């Protein structure tokens, strides 16, 4: 094929010698013995001369014009005489190669030196690669190939002769006589020929033909032989003729579909060939996207560029590489041409046939038909709406008929990445899809219900949210403002319309939430399928962005505690904390949703310290030692001042956190607080204790839930006292149940964290409680289980809250009696006391000054190795704390 | 109210993308605003602790422009970078930002000297025996590099690691 | 620090281009890493000494024994007590009792040394096997004898030999000090002197164990009290 | 060095054992399977060892059936040897030791199965046990193995009472399975069910491994449809 | 994750299609017989085999492996049950021994798995009619209907549409010939198809008469003429 | 830092059991002390899950014969096989030689099986240690031994195999003295009590202790006696 690309004069003899040998092998019996799976040993020479013919014909161009009639009569002979299914593919590529070479624009000449021409001297062992004369117009003058008018009158003659030919063969043979196992192959052959004529002649077709019914601007303008303007191409009758043949082929695949659907259901091979024909008919408009990327008789641009490319040298290339780079630019301009279009009644008809084949229950039909469907949806505008409008009614009929297998195929369609992504934006039809997947969860048969639950999980976790907040600099758009401070009233109309549709899309999510909540309220026997139900209210009612708080969501979520299931309870306590955190953040944002995304807004409880005063460098050391009357707090990790002072530093104020809230928000926190009874907490916490039996983890979600109970108590929304949370914490402290004393220590943690909402009298109560409780738990005996729970607290609590928010917590660990006593025996109790103090001092980096009393107390002289190693590890953290 | 945490994969990806965008825009921070370098470094220096190191180091390496006034120069922060760098054992998290910083400043001073605009910018910045490095800085970097190649393996990008050499 | 590897390293049963089996060479130098054992042979007896690891006060006795009885006539010292040392010892014990009931006579010390080497060539049943042994004994033909039996399944007879911690300077002082004329007492003092030098100058009955073979008592390990008066006899004799 | 074999059983459907003051209750769930794979077979979940002992299985039937047949052979041999039937403790220890051997011996593989051995004998009364690939075993008041183990054990812990009747253990097993079911309804064809009780009225041990209709009858007692 | 048995399964998934169907009163096992050459005498190799007079087999995958397997399976059905119990095995016993033979190859190093999957079908007094699939692993499963080889995914979809608890052996033969017809690589006739039943007993095929106790083969390979008679309606 | 000249593998060899010996530290504390006329073993009880049945739970401390007791830290499944092997060997000795098994022979045989599961290579060593104690027949010297996964064995005046058994050993070395040991069972029990109440992974379910006395007098102290022994002074 590469010889014939360089010299067209070779093709006439090589093309007449090949077709003679194909006739010889066909008359000698090649392709007379059927097999679907293999090219037989007697077929090998026929395949050689046919693949040689396919490859040579692809490069013949204007030399086909000499032997065109002889090739057309040979093509008919080949489509009469050989019917082995492995050979029908090889023999149908003959028209593709013929028509393809007649309409394609491409490089002919890739020579290192042109045409036995020019004079760059005989010292050219290098191909001008470094010679600065590589860029020259007389070196890089490539001949190229531009389709002639004779080659175009032949391309249309081949295309309508062969297509009309196979049209009169399959209609004279469409009586569904029987399943001969040779009938099916003749249908497959004439259909394959109809698919090898659409590809190849594809450069003649036009994505726009339907728009031009009975000053538009393209940038990627490839070489078309009809016209670039609509009047240039409508005034050629050859243009209408080409599109007329593609309409006639497309109507034939619909007729063949109803024939194979009415007579030959379950014949997988015949629907596969039809689906590949429909892929080619949908995708190959003005361009070719099959045989596009297999090895062919052009030099590979990525390969020669790997041989020739130098990293810091400008285009160190020979003429072959410049030629195939100009070829690749043309091929890029062809492929970058748009094929997206508004469907033509025949495209709708064939799409609906493909949707039914994607809904087929043979794997070998539905897998190709779903791959064809995703290609078709790229080609047609608005096609997702058509697909989901066919798929939803088919799932409803499949659930109504008990059509298992077809239900599961439709769920595997709903997991296709293109459909799946579009569902997340589909506010008007995700509502009817969710209720139909809930009925699908009742169906027990296959992996139905498992796929439905997976799809419902993806809808909740993957939900798109309308955003009314946009924090932009005006310099993101003012540089491109056009001069007309008049016609740009259009940006106002777009803002209004965007606002109206964003409000309407959130209404659909609110309405879907209301209609789900009704079903959770009413179905007392719904079962264990209410997990994605409250998880959907979570993502909606935590959303912040224009989602108004609903007291029925809190009520109906809270009442799911009546089911004993641990995962509903974790999601119930988890959900109730994310919804209150939405109300809380509303209050400190003063009903300003944009402050969540602004750098210059700090809540009224965050204050900014000069931290650059002449006294501030040392005012920090005396303030970080103040437990009695703190000036400010720093929860989390401090950082400003470790290397040097100077910048503005953010701190929490000492004051109790006052909520200010409007009517609607108070009612939902009062609904939460009214239902946070003593028995609700006793239920929740005992269920959390029995779930935590095997795992034995410490959870910050539980601490954050007790921190919320403390806010609800100090605000007057909850009718519990602090002492109830002190009777609950005391109640869970058993030395033998690890999971029980984890829940007890989580209420301690919660009581110290909740200090930002507690009043000065509740602070005093908490600190006398914690003073007595820490002493009771830690002073006397401490087993290894209790040490690990309190050591987790000692690490975690100084990282999340400032210990100066308590007068007694940190105070208990630093003053602990007998930490360093040399004669105590009791070694593990001393070890534990030291490691709990160390864990607080490690967590309180460069903080808690005047722990300098410890240096006089440390004993280097202890009989027990465990205490000796604990003192050494403590001196390390004390040296580190002052070393900054 | 802390909106972003490093060591969560979605937020670490936003940080790296904003650092890439900072590095690409760094050439267009204004040399006529003479205090910008020292105002920024005062803020980023004072923000440095073990708890902020893995944010502050990339921000210094990415946002701070190469401005070279008579009073303030970006090479004044070399002794500070060599303080952090020489104090620690070899570590990809620290070392990669240190090589990246001194490397791009080396290419910048070099490029400015060859270009017909040093007469404004890098005038009074001297290219020495070792470029802008002192002998003790160059001795430290050659000893850092041989530790990577023979002892600890702590290189991530080899282009940026050979950048200052 | 630079790297000096080779393409024939870790080659099992494989000759290098030089005709070297590096596995058996490597096994044969790991004998430098164990606990120190010393043997002195004399016309009066063979003395075996070993460094003992220090133990908790609560430990009353243990079945770690780096000096072992093979027979009344034959004793043995290890630098390590892996499973392979146990395998060689219980083979040597079974070899001694089978020869005793075949000839009505005591096994020659060479023939027992040969037998534990054959076990290492067989690998139990060009690999190394187990650990270095010092083998000490008396027989009527070749008198008092001390052998180094090696992981290679080969051996040598020595007049004195050190193995374990201290190899270059351990055998350097022995060849400087050994006489044909040594008395048994003098050989005991010499193994204690060598043990003191290798132990970075510590010496107690709690870190030195001694034994000897004589015709008359056969193999015996000394009591802590017997090694304690010998250590005092060293401490005064060096100070004199 | 066996924990991957303990991972293996975690997928393998679910088995619940509940011991009453007057009996024991085994329930187990068949995994949903291909339409054409045969169900009417010997490879099930609730098997038997002797007229006083039953097992439910998690993990592969090919590792189960060898141990079940070894147990049947050893129980037949014990009854033949002593004319009084094997204690439940000796059956589970005998089966715990065979399983330990195949885990410690590197010429063999750990058995990827975990059986809940329910039984009765007069040396300790009704006995509910679990054994797993490691070769350890424990006695229980209630237990579960395989799928949804964690969720089921919480619902067991919060509802189980030591004084409960066998009929309460029927309810608790069925209600636990209907709380922790992977399918959003429970049906007689997925459920295998058995009991060990004190005779018709006299002193004998009476097993029932329930037939599909008796399972439908206890489901319609218990309000699962 | 893949090993030597996943590759033996790929040898099976590349092999010629075969199937089994269980009916109310018998079992069908069936396959295409594919010729290497038109000079090859296709009667001279058997795709479907008698193991005992009441057990038969069909394979997919490597034909030579299946031939050595069936020689061993026959020897196994003899040395085990005929020569000590005096009678032939239930299908379950012989399937376990076939799986024991297949597991021994996947286990021994310096051997490879057998590159075949087997459908074994038969009768027993206690269990009645049964069909089992045996894979290269040495694992066995009981089936209502199944297919193995190239066509198996489309065949198993048609078997799922068409199987029910009430099929008769004669209609299971029609379903089997419809299932083989769709997957056929070569020609479709009584010389390219191979088909057997285990069904009613056939006293003629006992080949002797008198002793009332013996009843002759439950197993029967259909002649090509009997297949062609059914193909005239199919 | 034995890289030296960037050297690796110059000995060409390895030996390792210590993964099993680490499990022997993870496991429950087990401590034993001689008296003048007794030996007391005490072992930590594991906390038991909510739905277990306690009626059949083994004592952890385990009788092999009327004069000899075994206890362990390490894998419970492995420990059963050693206890069963020790029980069949004790019955086999008692039958075949017409005299009870001597405590050192029992330890030598338990060490013999831990040696064979080290040596054979096709098996792992048992993940467990043993605390073998009691008295010989016709003797009143108390005897106390350990075995370890390595198949090494040793005799102890007091011993403790556990995770926090380094501080028990320091308390034992601080208070035990082989010149003058705790003489009476009162002192002996109170000292294993003081050991166990220091560093065991304790709770409301705590410790199992067994006194052995001479001539087969083997007795587990009651859950009341382990409480009566809590005699204290505090300041």
């Amino acid at each position: 094929a590469a010889l014939v690309r360089r010299n067209n004069g070779l093709s006439k003899e090589l093309v007449r010698t090949l077709l003679f040998h194909i006739k010889e092998q066909i008359k000698r019996g090649a392709g007379s013995v059927r097999s679907t799976s293999e090219i037989q040993q007697r077929d090998v020479k026929l395949v050689l001369y046919l693949t040689a013919l396919n490859d040579v014909l692809r490069q013949c161009h204007e030399s086909l014009l000499e032997y065109s009639d002889e090739l057309i009569t040979f093509m008919k002979y080949l489509y009469d005489n050989v019917t082995n299914p492995p050979l029908d593919v090889i023999t149908s590529i003959v028209i593709h190669s013929a028509l393809a070479t007649l309409c394609t624009t491409e490089i002919t000449d890739c020579r290192l030196f042109p045409e036995d021409s020019k004079i760059p001297e005989k010292d050219r062992w290098g191909g001008l690669q470094f010679d600065p004369r590589r860029f020259d117009k007389q070196h890089l003058s490539f001949q190229w190939h531009v389709p002639s008018s004779d080659e175009i009158t032949l391309s249309i003659s081949i295309l309508e002769s062969l297509s009309e030919y196979c049209i009169n063969n399959v209609e004279e043979l469409m009586k569904a006589p029987r399943h001969d196992s040779e009938y099916g192959d003749m249908i497959q052959k004439y259909v394959l020929v109809m698919t090898h004529t659409l590809s190849g002649s594809s450069l003649l077709f036009d994505p726009d033909f339907n728009k031009y019914r009975t000053r538009d601007l393209d940038i990627y303008t490839c070489n078309y032989y009809f016209g670039n303007t609509t009047e240039e191409k409508l005034q050629n009758p050859q243009y209408l003729q080409v599109h007329r043949v593609r309409a006639r082929i497309g109507h034939f695949f619909h007729k063949l579909y109803v024939f194979l659907s009415t007579n030959f259901e379950n014949n997988t091979n015949m629907f596969q060939i039809l689906l590949h024909g429909l892929k080619v008919w949908f995708t190959d408009l003005g361009q070719e996207t099959v045989f596009n990327e297999d090895p062919n008789a052009f030099i590979d641009v990525d390969f020669l560029e790997n041989v020739q490319s130098l990293s810091h040298v400008n285009e160190p290339f020979t003429r072959t590489n410049f030629a195939i780079r100009a070829n690749s630019l043309h091929q890029s301009r062809v492929l970058l041409h748009s094929t997206n279009r508004k469907a033509s009644k025949l495209e709708n008809l064939l799409l609906v046939d493909i949707i039914q084949l994607a809904t087929s229950l043979y794997p070998d039909i539905y897998k190709p038909a779903q791959g064809t469907l995703v290609h078709c949806m790229k080609q047609l505008v608005g096609s997702y709406g058509v697909v989901i409008n066919k798929i939803i009614p088919s799932l409803e009929k499949a659930i109504k008929d008990h059509d298992y297998m077809k239900i599961q195929v439709i769920l595997n369609v709903l997991l296709i990445k293109k459909i799946h992504r579009k569902l997340m934006t589909d506010y008007k039809d995700i509502g009817r899809l969710i209720f139909l997947l809930i009925e699908c969860c009742r169906v027990n048969e296959l992996e139905i219900g498992m796929y439905a639950d997976k799809i419902l999980t993806d809808i909740v976790i993957g939900i798109k949210i309308p955003s009314s907040v946009c924090v932009i600099s005006d310099q993101a758009f003012l540089p491109l403002a056009p001069p007309d401070g008049t016609i740009n009233l259009q940006v106002e109309a777009v803002k209004l319309a965007k606002k109206k549709k964003r409000e309407y899309y959130l209404s659909l999510l609110v309405d879907l939430q209301d209609k789900l909540l009704d079903k959770l309220d009413n179905e007392k026997d719904m079962g264990w399928k209410i997990r994605m139900f409250i998880l959907r209210f979570v993502t909606q009612i935590q959303s912040n962005l224009e989602s108004k708080p609903d007291k029925r969501a809190v009520f109906s979520i809270i009442s799911q505690i009546s089911t004993k299931h641990p995962e509903i309870i974790h999601l119930v306590v988890k959900s109730l904390l994310s919804t209150c955190n939405k109300i809380i953040s509303l209050s400190d944002y003063e009903y300003d949703i944009t402050r969540a995304y602004k750098n210059e807004f700090n809540p009224s409880f965050v204050e900014i310290l000069d931290t650059s005063t002449t006294s501030f460098p040392k005012t920090f050391t005396e303030e970080m030692n103040n437990f009695d009357n703190p000036k400010y707090f720093i929860d989390l990790r401090a950082y400003v001042g470790w290397l040097c002072w100077g910048r503005l530093m953010y701190v929490m104020s000492p004051k109790a956190l006052k909520l200010n809230l409007r009517e609607n928000e108070l009612e939902v926190l009062k609904t939460a607080g009214h239902l946070l009874t003593r028995e609700f907490l006793r239920d929740v916490t005992m269920n959390l204790v029995q779930d935590n039996e095997t795992r034995g983890v410490f959870s910050s979600g539980n601490v954050s839930f007790f921190s919320l109970v403390i806010l609800l108590i100090s605000s007057g929304f909850c009718e519990l006292n602090m002492s109830d949370l002190f009777e609950l914490c005391e109640s869970y402290y058993n030395k033998d149940d690890k999971a029980s004393m984890i829940m007890s220590v989580e209420i301690v943690a919660g009581l110290v964290c909740g200090s930002k909402f507690m009043s000065v009298s509740d602070l005093d109560k908490r600190d006398t409680f914690i003073e007595n409780f820490l002493a009771k738990c830690l002073d006397y005996e401490l087993n290894h289980d209790a040490f690990e729970i309190w050591s987790t607290l000692a690490w975690w609590l100084p990282a999340v809250v400032d210990l100066r928010r308590s007068k007694t917590f940190f105070c208990h660990f630093i003053n602990a009696d007998g930490m360093f006593d040399r004669e105590s025996d009791a070694a593990t109790h001393q070890t534990s006391k030291i490691y709990m103090l160390r864990s607080i001092l490690m967590s309180m980096e460069f903080r808690a000054p005047d722990v300098g009393k410890l240096f006089d107390e440390l004993v280097f002289d202890h009989p027990y190795d465990q205490v000796r190693q604990a003192v050494a590890k403590l001196l390390t953290t004390l040296v580190q704390n002052q070393s900054n | 109210y802390a909106r972003y945490e490093l060591s969560s994969k979605e937020d670490l990806q936003l940080f790296r993308l904003l650092l890439k965008h900072a590095h690409n825009a760094k050439p267009f921070f204004d040399k006529s605003k003479e205090s910008l370098l020292v105002d920024t470094m005062n803020f980023l220096l004072s923000s440095l602790a073990p708890s902020t190191m893995m944010a502050v180091m990339p921000i210094v390496t990415s946002v701070v422009p190469y401005h070279y006034h008579i009073h303030s120069k970006i090479i004044d922060y070399f002794p500070f970078c060599y303080s952090i760098w020489s104090s620690v054992s070899a570590n990809v998290a620290i070392d990669t930002h240190m090589y990246d910083f001194v490397g791009s400043i080396s290419k910048d001073v070099h490029n400015k000297i060859l270009s017909s605009e040093h007469e404004k910018d890098v005038v009074g910045v001297e290219f020495g025996e070792f470029g802008i490095f002192t002998d003790d800085q160059m001795t430290f970097m050659f000893n850092r590099l041989q530790g990577h190649l023979r002892t600890d393996g702590q290189i991530h990008s080899y282009s940026r690691t050979v950048k200052p050499f | 620090m630079f790297l000096t590897r080779s393409e024939y390293d870790r080659g099992v049963s494989t000759f290098s281009p030089e005709g070297r089996l590096f596995q058996v060479e490597y096994s044969l130098e790991a004998i430098k890493l164990g606990s120190t054992a010393i043997g002195i042979a004399t016309k009066e007896g063979v003395v075996l000494g070993v460094e003992k690891r220090a133990t908790s006060p609560l430990l009353e006795s243990d079945s770690i024994e780096k000096i072992v009885e093979i027979d009344r006539h034959i004793g043995c010292a290890m630098s390590g007590l892996t499973a392979d040392a146990r395998s060689m010892i219980e083979h040597a014990r079974t070899a001694a009792v089978t020869h005793n009931l075949y000839y009505d006579e005591d096994i020659n010390v060479e023939s027992l040394t040969q037998s534990v080497c054959d076990l290492a060539l067989r690998f139990g049943e060009s690999r190394p096997f187990g650990v270095a042994l010092l083998i000490a004994g008396h027989d009527a033909d070749d008198g008092y004898q001390l052998f180094h039996a090696e992981p290679s399944g080969t051996f040598y007879r020595y007049n004195a030999k050190a193995i374990g911690s201290g190899s270059e300077g351990a055998q350097a002082e022995l060849l400087n000090e050994w006489h044909s004329s040594l008395t048994l007492k003098e050989a005991e003092l010499l193994v204690l002197k060598i043990l003191k030098q290798v132990m970075e100058e510590k010496l107690d009955e709690n870190n030195a164990q001694l034994s000897c073979i004589t015709k008359q008592d056969g193999f015996k390990i000394y009591d802590n009290e017997k090694t304690a008066e010998l250590i005092k006899e060293l401490k005064e004799k060096e100070a004199a | 060095q066996v924990e991957y074999a303990l991972e293996s059983i975690s997928h393998a459907g679910t088995a619940i054992g509940i011991m009453a003051s007057d009996g024991i209750v085994l329930a187990a769930e068949r995994k949903v399977t291909s339409t054409l794979l045969e169900q009417d077979t010997s490879t099930e979940k609730l098997y038997k060892l002797n007229d006083k002992i039953a097992v439910a299985v998690a993990g592969l039937t090919a590792d189960a059936e060898i141990l079940i047949n070894t147990a049947r052979i050893h129980a037949q041999n014990y009854l033949k040897t002593y004319n009084e039937d094997i204690p439940v403790e000796i059956l589970v220890r005998r089966l715990s030791d065979i399983k330990q051997g195949y885990t410690q011996h590197g010429g063999l593989r750990p058995f990827g199965v975990s059986f809940i051995y329910a039984g009765y004998d007069d040396r300790y009364g009704y006995q509910l046990y679990t054994s797993n690939p490691s070769g350890n075993y424990t006695g229980w008041k209630a237990i579960s193995v395989g799928a949804n183990t964690s969720a089921a054990q919480t619902l067991l812990q919060m509802d189980y009472k030591d004084d409960m009747k066998v009929d309460d253990a029927i309810e608790l097993a069925l209600k636990t399975l209907s709380k922790t079911t992977d399918s959003s309804a429970l049906t007689y064809d997925r459920l295998e069910f058995a009991t060990i009780r004190k005779g018709a009225n006299d002193g004998e041990v009476y097993q029932k491994i329930f037939k599909p209709q008796e399972i439908k009858d206890i489901l319609v007692k218990t309000g699962i449809t | 994750k893949l090993g030597q048995i996943d590759y033996a399964l790929t040898a099976v998934k590349q092999g010629v299609t075969s199937l089994g169907i269980k009916a109310t009163n018998g079992v069908v096992i069936a396959t295409e017989k594919k010729s290497s050459s038109p000079l090859a005498m296709s009667e001279t190799l058997s795709k479907v085999s008698l193991l005992t007079p009441d057990i038969g087999a069909v394979y997919s995958g490597m034909g030579p492996d299946y031939r050595v397997l069936v020689d061993k399976s026959r020897k196994v059905a003899h040395t085990s049950y005929k020569r000590i119990y005096g009678e032939y095995p239930p299908t379950k016993l012989l399937v376990s021994e076939v799986a024991k033979i297949m597991q021994e190859a996947t286990q021994s190093g310096g051997v490879r798995p057998f590159g075949v999957s087997l459908l074994i079908a038969g009768h027993d007094e206690f269990n009645g009619f049964s069909l089992y699939q045996v894979d290269p692993s040495g694992s066995y499963f009981p089936w209502k209907a199944t297919a193995i080889g190239k066509g198996s995914v489309a065949a198993k979809t048609f078997l799922e549409k068409r199987w029910n608890d009430e099929l008769e052996l004669e209609d299971a033969i029609h379903i089997a010939l419809l299932t083989l017809k769709e997957s056929v690589e070569g020609e479709f006739n009584g010389d390219t198809i191979e088909l057997a039943i285990i069904g009613d007993e056939n006293p003629d095929l006992l080949g002797y008469t008198g002793i009332p106790t013996d009843k002759g083969p439950r197993f029967r390979k259909l002649t090509s003429q009997e297949i062609n008679d059914r193909l005239e309606a199919l | 830092y034995d890289r030296a000249l960037s050297i690796f593998s110059p000995d060409g060899h390895i030996f390792q059991v210590e993964y099993a010996l680490e499990a022997v530290k993870r496991g429950t504390c087990a401590v034993g002390v001689k008296g003048k006329n007794c030996v007391v073993l005490g072992c930590e009880r594991r906390s038991t899950l909510k739905l277990q049945d306690t009626r059949i739970t083994p004592s952890k401390v385990s009788k092999i014969d009327s004069h000899v007791v075994l206890s362990f830290s390490g894998l419970n499944a492995d420990s059963r096989i050693l206890i069963e092997k020790a029980r069949v060997e004790a019955q086999s000795h008692r039958l075949t030689l017409e005299d009870p098994v001597t405590v050192e022979y029992l330890t030598r045989y338990v060490a013999g099986v831990q040696q064979r599961y080290t040596q054979s290579g096709g098996v792992r060593p048992f993940g467990v240690s043993t605390l073998i104690a009691g008295f010989d027949p016709r003797d009143d010297e108390p005897k106390l031994y350990q075995t370890e996964p390595s198949g090494i064995y040793s005799s102890w005046s007091a011993q403790t195999i556990g995770r926090n058994s380094k501080t028990v050993r320091e308390f034992l070395e601080k208070n035990y003295d082989r010149k003058e040991p705790p003489a009476t069972v009162e002192e002996c029990v109170k000292l294993t009590v003081r050991s166990l109440l220091e560093v065991v992974q304790t709770g409301a379910k705590n410790i199992e202790i067994t006194v052995v006395k001479p001539d087969s007098d083997i007795v587990a102290l009651s859950s009341e006696e382990i409480n009566q022994y809590v005699t204290q002074i505090e300041q």
